[PDB]
């Protein structure tokens, strides 16, 4: 299999387009990356019309020789790391599913499915409710729910890409000495980032984009998102990651997350209106008024 | 083997036989490949390598080769191509495919053959001056498309089968104008029934068109001449019925029984097989420039666009470069630039469509260079149509219904607004026009569509067009002591559809007159018509452009085309309260004292102008500067159309919004 997003349930062009690794290695958010991808597809010998067809209805001859075409061409563009081995499960005259696609469908089912304290309580209740929707999809009888999860995953990844290009083009990322800050205050569809998993998706997109950047640094990142209804920011701290294909000389116990201790230290000393109640200690909910001072304290907190 | 010196001497008393000899055709191919690989221009960059690189990216099937390049070096091959096109083109296509398979190996799975499109042939003929000496040679002819047959599949490798011997005949290349005639069998040794060998065959796209002579070329008062042109694959549907085109092709002859029967002499029919197509509809810049499309860009040109797009004050230079020889009238130039770049159309949930084009009106005194500005807009725009006054009708700016001469069914034909889809329609002397003809554009100005219900045809067309109109006030001159509604005859329904209105007044001022006269006299002095010389001409023509144009016009045309084609800015973060307050104030100050209709339709024009100013910078997001500039433009367009009594108060009242 390949490090491609939902290959067997979408086109080949879509798989190459919405991939974190390909986007990091080719910078598809601007025009140059799209032109480079078109040049690659032209060189490989696959017509642009054929690469946009559904996987089931794709040409048999092209599908048969995909491995050789990948092996002989992927090295020129630095994408030789997309080839790997995985696990594929098939049940009768139904169709093949890979483990990666299954976990993305499950995550999509988790994310979307189905006076401020009550507002937060209803959101948490819906998040609890989504658990049974994800639970039902593990049974072989309920395949329509798995298909629904696949569609939801496609839509969610499209939204993440759309927000990420806006973040990257306007230079919203601010490089402080200790960490890198990104606060999303205005824009469309900020109601998708009230869920921690969607913000983790966007953070994984940004970290993947930064890891392959020629700039050599390992600073942690802070991602903040506003909810108008609750007037609260949801703030998450994300650890840096080494490049995927880098050697094992640096390999060790991975970089440690130090945001929990810093958040507890700042919360204890000052009477900030923060909520640290999630299982993940790196995700907090801070009132709108306290965001700008609190972060300043974090700048002097250290351990980051 | 032979040498380029040895191709000069000719044998067989015919050039075609000399070219088709096996030893000559091996030197020709090598020389053509060396020309393709090793040619460099003045700057030192190989152009055909870049063209081949772009070909695979775009999944193109054709290559464009300039005749001047192949004539400057290897002139013998240029002469051979000029005299004998058919045999040279077969070899040149093969060498082109071989050169293409050096950048994109395995490209044969996309396209199996590469076609070559010749450009900039030196000699241009008219249809009236074609004679028999031009038979079987490459020619360049201008004309006007009249009628188009439509696309049908045509056989490429024709096969035959004979039953009594069961023989299958080898593939035959069809002439595309003469039916393949076979009567002898290699095996049957006698006449036998021949089948078409059903299935297992290769087809091509075929189309036919008729070119009349252009009215400008035809001598005044004489009948035009027409000819037939065959368009093969990759060239179908490029030309449209009504456009004016230039075709490079091969002039051929064929035997027709009816022509011999009627005339009474053994005369032959002629037809042109098209090789290259260039559009000339609205183009007056055909005097210079090289290529098949002067609105297309290369990679280095796109890089230069992105380089000059990040300079501060690009909008100011773009505005200053509009109609450079006209002095003053900067608001008109700003409106023209905003209309040229345009806005962004929108569709909300697939049920609510919002227009994204800016319309401009110019109402002014005589002798203020409005028509010259319209002509400049016609020249710069990619697609432009021109009309004036009583010379246009209700169905001449719209779709008309005609009986097809062949099919004999009622059919729809195009018009001025349809010929300028995604373009500009210019209407000079817009007030000296019938009301029935003027009211035909009401649907196209806002809904951007045309609906016809005539003679059993019930259809809706699409006209995404922008209108820049010029008019004269009542009495020929503007009374500044009167409101707008009494200086024009147009009513509210047509005045609301315009985005920007420019009132041009001529006033007595000694210093202004002196400056205008000095500028005009200097312009007349400049325009007086009295290494390689053909590049000395270019450098001298650039020196004159240096003074009054911050950027060259040829660069600006491609800049505008690229900006319109690629960029689509959005409005994520912006100040809603300022726009709401401005709209409410404008609505209040209209009924109280004013005669300029303001509705919800004028709220969206500010956003459209903001998106246009964002496009000017090649940015994907609208900032605060662009929105503020749009608000300032809209406010200045409203204040200066008032009476002299209340203008000073209105300007002061509206001055808080435009602080910058
Ligand atoms: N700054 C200028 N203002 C006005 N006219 C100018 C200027 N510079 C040059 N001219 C010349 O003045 C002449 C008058 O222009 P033009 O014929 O367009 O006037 P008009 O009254 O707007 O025309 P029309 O009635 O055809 O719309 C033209 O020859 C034009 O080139
Ligand atoms: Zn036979």
């Amino acid at each position: 299999d390949y490090y491609l997003f939902l290959l067997r349930h979408s086109s080949l062009y879509d798989s190459f387009y919405y991939s974190n690794y390909v986007n990091a290695k080719l910078s598809l958010w601007n025009e140059n990356g799209k032109k480079r991808l078109h040049k690659m597809f032209a060189r490989m010998g696959i017509p642009l019309s054929t690469a946009q067809e559904t996987w089931l209805y794709m040409d048999h001859s092209i599908k048969r020789e995909l491995g050789i075409i990948f092996d002989k061409n992927l090295d020129r563009y630095g994408l030789q790391d997309i080839i790997r081995d995985g696990f594929v499960r098939t049940l009768g005259y139904r169709g093949s599913i890979s483990a990666s696609e299954f976990v993305e469908a499950l995550t999509a089912l988790l994310e979307v499915g189905n006076n401020s304290a009550q507002k937060l309580t209803n959101l948490r209740k819906r998040w609890v409710s989504n658990f049974w929707l994800s639970w039902d999809a593990l049974d072989d009888r309920k395949v329509e729910l798995l298909n629904r999860g696949i569609q939801l995953a496609q839509d969610l990844q499209r939204a993440i890409f759309n927000t990420g290009v806006a973040i990257l083009e306007k230079k919203l990322i601010k490089h402080l000495r200790i960490y890198r800050l990104c606060v999303l205050q205005d824009g469309p569809d900020l109601d998708l980032y009230r869920n921690p998993l969607t913000l983790l998706r966007l953070g994984n997109w940004l970290i993947e984009c930064c890891a392959e950047s020629e700039d050599k640094q390992l600073l942690p990142m802070v991602l903040a998102s506003i909810d108008e209804n609750t007037d609260t920011y949801l703030v998450a701290g994300l650890t840096p990651r080494y490049p995927r294909g880098l050697d094992t000389i640096h390999t060790k116990k991975p970089i440690l997350n130090n945001f929990s201790m810093a958040f507890q230290q700042i919360t204890a000393e000052t009477d900030a209106k923060v909520r640290i109640d999630n299982f993940e200690s790196s995700i907090i909910e801070i009132r709108r008024e306290d965001l700008s001072p609190f972060l300043e304290k974090l700048t002097l907190s250290g351990l980051l | 083997e032979l040498t380029l010196e040895s191709l000069s001497n000719v044998k067989a008393n015919s050039y075609s036989e000399w070219i088709t000899q096996p030893n000559v055709s091996r030197t020709i191919a090598r020389e053509l490949k060396s020309f393709l690989l090793e040619y460099t221009d003045e700057t030192g960059r190989s152009v055909y390598g870049a063209r081949i690189r772009t070909l695979g990216e775009m999944n193109s099937e054709s290559l464009e080769v300039n005749y001047r390049h192949l004539a400057e070096s290897k002139a013998i091959l240029a002469l051979f191509l000029a005299k004998c096109p058919e045999e040279m083109l077969k070899i040149f296509d093969l060498v082109a495919m071989e050169a293409t398979e050096l950048h994109y190996p395995d490209y044969a799975r996309i396209h199996s053959e590469i076609h070559v499109r010749i450009s900039d042939f030196p000699t241009i003929y008219s249809l009236r001056e074609l004679r028999e000496s031009n038979l079987s040679s490459l020619v360049r002819v201008t004309g006007v498309v009249t009628r188009r047959t439509g696309v049908f599949p045509q056989l490429k490798y024709v096969k035959f089968n004979c039953l009594k011997c069961g023989s299958i005949l080898g593939p035959f290349f069809q002439d595309s104008n003469e039916e393949i005639r076979i009567s002898f069998c290699t095996n049957c040794k006698s006449k036998g029934p021949f089948r078409v060998n059903g299935e297992k065959t290769v087809y091509r796209n075929y189309q036919r068109v008729t070119l009349q002579e252009a009215p400008g070329t035809v001598p005044p008062g004489r009948l035009p001449r027409h000819r037939e042109v065959i368009l093969l694959a990759d060239l179908v549907d490029v030309s449209k019925p009504g456009e004016e085109v230039e075709v490079t092709g091969i002039y051929k002859n064929n035997y027709d029984g009816n022509l011999n029967a009627k005339n009474g002499f053994p005369v032959f029919a002629t037809i042109i097989e098209a090789n290259s197509i260039k559009r000339r509809e609205g183009n007056t810049a055909n005097e210079g420039e090289e290529g098949l499309d002067v609105f297309s860009w290369t990679e280095e040109e796109e890089r230069e666009f992105r380089k000059i797009s990040r300079d501060r004050g690009i909008i100011d230079k773009i505005i200053s470069s509009m109609a450079p020889s006209i002095y003053g009238h900067r608001d008109i130039k700003t409106a023209v630039a905003c209309s040229l770049f345009g806005g962004v159309p929108k569709n909300v949930n697939g049920k609510h469509s919002i227009r994204g084009d800016i319309n401009v009106l110019l109402l002014g005194d005589p002798g203020t260079a409005k028509s010259q500005i319209l002509k400049y807009v016609e020249k710069t725009a990619h697609r432009a149509v021109f009309a004036t006054g009583q010379g246009a009708s209700a169905v001449g700016l719209t779709a008309s219904v005609r009986k097809d001469p062949i099919t004999k069914e009622w059919t729809l034909e195009g018009g001025a607004l349809v010929l300028a889809d995604k373009g500009v329609c210019l209407i000079d002397e817009f007030d000296k026009m019938n009301d029935q003809d003027r009211t035909s554009i009401h649907e196209a100005m806002e809904q951007q569509s045309i609906s016809i219900s005539k003679a059993g045809i019930v259809t809706t067309l699409q006209a995404r067009c922008s209108i820049i109109a010029a008019a004269n006030p009542n009495g020929g001159r503007y009374n500044s002591t009167l409101p707008l509604a009494q200086n024009v005859s147009l009513t509210e329904p047509i005045l609301s559809r315009f985005d920007i209105l420019c009132v041009v007044r001529d006033l007595v001022d000694e210093e202004a007159d002196e400056r205008l006269a000095t500028f005009v006299v200097d312009s007349h002095v400049r325009s007086h018509p009295e290494l390689n010389a053909r590049q000395r001409r270019l450098q001298r023509q650039r020196k004159k452009e240096e003074e009054i144009s911050p950027i060259p016009q040829e660069l600006l045309m491609k800049y505008i085309h690229y900006a319109r084609t690629k960029i689509y800015p959005k409005l994520h973060q912006m100040d809603m309260d300022k726009v709401s307050r401005v709209y409410a104030d404008l609505r209040r100050e209209s009924i109280s004292t004013g005669s300029f209709p303001i509705t919800v339709r004028h709220l969206e024009s500010i956003l459209r102008i903001a998106e246009s100013f964002a496009k000017m910078r090649l940015s994907e997001f609208v900032s605060s500067y662009d929105l503020d500039r749009a608000i300032k433009v809209v406010v200045d367009s409203f204040v200066d159309a008032q009476k002299v009594s209340v203008r000073r108060q209105l300007r002061r009242s509206f001055a808080i919004y435009t602080l910058g």
